């Protein structure tokens, strides 16, 4: 009954005797926000700094780390739950008015939010720092940590962490000592009750500076997950940033190689496993690299491959928002993973239900906002079997 | 050969002893009586008759 | 026959320079190299043979 | 024409920005050109990588004392 004690010694039991409700429940890790897009990089040809209608243009010509950006936890339970299955959302936020509001977001989208915890004392969302003037230039230091990044490993609820099939965190939280702590707990407890721990990167700005460091954060959470996710982006910054731009770059000087070749189509460049093994580990289950909704690298033990997909925020100009994208196939992922358990050793099986985590990334990039648009099942079963031809789905 | 792949449209341009360099071109199909555009070796570019 | 070989030959201007080549050829073989990779992105026929 | 009458040589002082050397401190493609002589104007292709493609590596080729072995190079 102590959630800080060592996840070896008496579980906490409690009185569930009953087998629990199908579909199997997901538990989503971390702070909860609102938008809030933490994959930020310089981007070249910035539109008009003050007139944000012409913004758009930079929606459906978006950066290539921001094809299909991720966000906050809650938009991944959230996305979950559209799409059919069940998520619970752990973390803390403010008793302001807030948090009240986040938790209610959460609650009218069928999200349990039973594991999520009141700081009475703290403001929702805001982080206190002081502004320090160092070497001439302007910086600031967290004074204050938010309620979201301050859940203590004595407020997680186990009850939550024993249904929980599947585990579910970002590197954001990475961010924070007092919830990287924390996390780890939270990863110890779901590992005996025997849930899947899936790790979906979403670098935030600091993470980006130099590949060395962050991998040395990312090291103890990368080597304790089950399944990962990245995008494009974030695997080749993990590999070597400079080598992959350079074979993009690359353009044979008399003839090409294959007739392919000549089209100069977009690279859709398949890692092989040899350039995945610094970053292969025992435990990793299923590792999925996304180029945004283009194409899905999947990686398992025994074998590996690409999903291809497609994107069309052109189609809808006026409405088209690339933010959620990201969170939309991750949960289209666990949504399946929690069903088909013969994913992660069935090749087949697992690019069928891939696609599925395609369309559903498709639909979130055809409406304002991340947890306005998710799309629900239906809707996106209804467009792999439009996109696709009836031998893929 | 049954094992090679089908060769896509073109000039051989290079011969080597076991690759062979194509040139893309595209053939069209012309009727008797129909009237060629351009004399031999005319360069045309794209949308001219 | 053997009135022909080589041992009855002079030949010593050319091995002069044989001698001087195969000098040169020690000293300028990394170096060319090296070369012919940082202006010739890909090989061509009439290009130097590098790499295997 | 003629350098030495170059008004330039006054061109600097007006906008011009020409280094002193004092002070101061991808594309690719073979030329595919030949002579049309109805234009009497020698027209241009350019053949790179997106023209010409390679075929992949096949068998087409069908071959029908005091001495060293026979290797290719100069006689003399
Ligand atoms: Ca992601
Ligand atoms: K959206």
């Amino acid at each position: 009954t102590n959630p800080d004690s060592d996840p070896a010694l008496v579980d906490y039991d409690d009185g569930i005797d009953f087998p629990y409700d199908d579909p199997p429940l997901v538990c989503c890790f971390g702070a909860v926000q609102k938008e809030f897009v933490p994959v930020v990089r310089v981007h070249d040809n910035p539109m008009h700094p003050d007139i944000y209608s012409q913004w758009k243009m930079l929606q459906w010509d978006p950066p290539e780390f921001g094809r299909a950006p991720g966000g906050p936890p809650s938009n991944v339970a959230i996305s979950h739950v559209r799409l059919g299955g069940r998520a619970a959302f752990m973390g803390k936020v403010g008793g302001d008015d807030y948090g009240e509001e986040l938790v209610l977001m959460m609650n009218k989208e069928r999200v349990q939010t039973r594991g999520v915890k009141f700081d009475e004392g703290a403001s929702t969302a805001c982080t206190r720092v002081k502004i320090k003037f160092e070497d001439g230039k302007m910086k600031a230091e967290t004074v204050k940590e938010p309620p979201e990044d301050s859940l203590l490993a004595s407020e997680l609820n186990l009850a939550v962490l024993k249904e929980a099939r599947i585990f579910h965190f970002n590197s954001e939280v990475l961010t924070s000592p007092t919830m990287e702590s924390t996390l780890f707990k939270a990863i110890q407890w779901s590992k005996k009750f025997g849930g899947l721990i899936f790790f979906d990167l979403n670098l935030p700005l600091p993470l980006w500076r130099s590949r060395n460091e962050t991998r040395k954060l990312i090291k103890k959470s990368w080597d304790e997950a089950n399944i990962i996710e990245v995008s494009q982006q974030e695997l080749e910054f993990l590999l070597d940033e400079e080598y992959y731009e350079r074979r993009r770059n690359y353009t044979p000087q008399y003839f090409a190689e294959d007739f392919e070749q000549t089209k100069n189509r977009r690279d859709y460049y398949h890692y092989t496993p040899e350039e995945i093994k610094p970053l292969w580990h025992d435990d990793l289950k299923l590792l999925v690299v996304t180029d945004g909704t283009l194409r899905l690298h999947y990686y398992t033990p025994k074998f590996d491959g690409v999903v291809v997909g497609t994107e069309d925020v052109l189609i809808t100009p006026f409405t088209c928002d690339r933010t959620g994208s990201g969170d939309a196939v991750v949960a289209g992922i666990m949504r399946k993973l929690t069903t088909c358990p013969e994913m992660f050793e069935d090749q087949d099986v697992l690019e069928r239900q891939l696609r599925f985590a395609v369309a559903a990334g498709i639909i979130s990039q055809w409406t304002i906002g991340a947890v306005r648009g998710f799309p629900t099942e239906s809707a996106t079963q209804n467009l792999k079997e439009q996109v696709y031809v009836p031998s893929m789905w | 050969a049954k094992k090679e792949p089908y060769l896509k449209s073109g000039q051989v341009l290079i011969v080597q002893r076991d690759s062979v360099v194509i040139r893309s071109a595209k053939p069209y199909l012309a009727t008797p009586g129909a009237k060629v555009h351009g004399h031999y070796r005319e360069i045309l570019y794209e949308g001219d008759t | 026959g053997e009135d022909a070989t080589v041992d009855k030959m002079c030949l010593e201007r050319f091995k002069v320079f044989l001698k001087q080549y195969n000098e040169w050829v020690e000293a300028n073989k990394d170096r060319l190299e090296e070369d012919s990779y940082k202006y010739d992105q890909d090989f061509y026929p009439g290009r130097r043979i590098r790499g295997k | 024409i003629r350098k030495r009458n170059n008004p330039p040589d006054s061109g600097l002082i007006s906008a011009d920005s020409m280094n002193p050397f004092y002070s101061i401190s991808q594309n690719h493609g073979t030329i595919r050109m030949f002579l049309n002589r109805n234009k009497e104007s020698q027209s241009l292709l350019i053949l790179s990588s997106s023209n010409c493609f390679r075929i992949g590596p096949f068998n087409h080729v069908k071959y029908h004392l005091i001495t060293i072995k026979n290797s290719s190079g100069p006689l003399g």
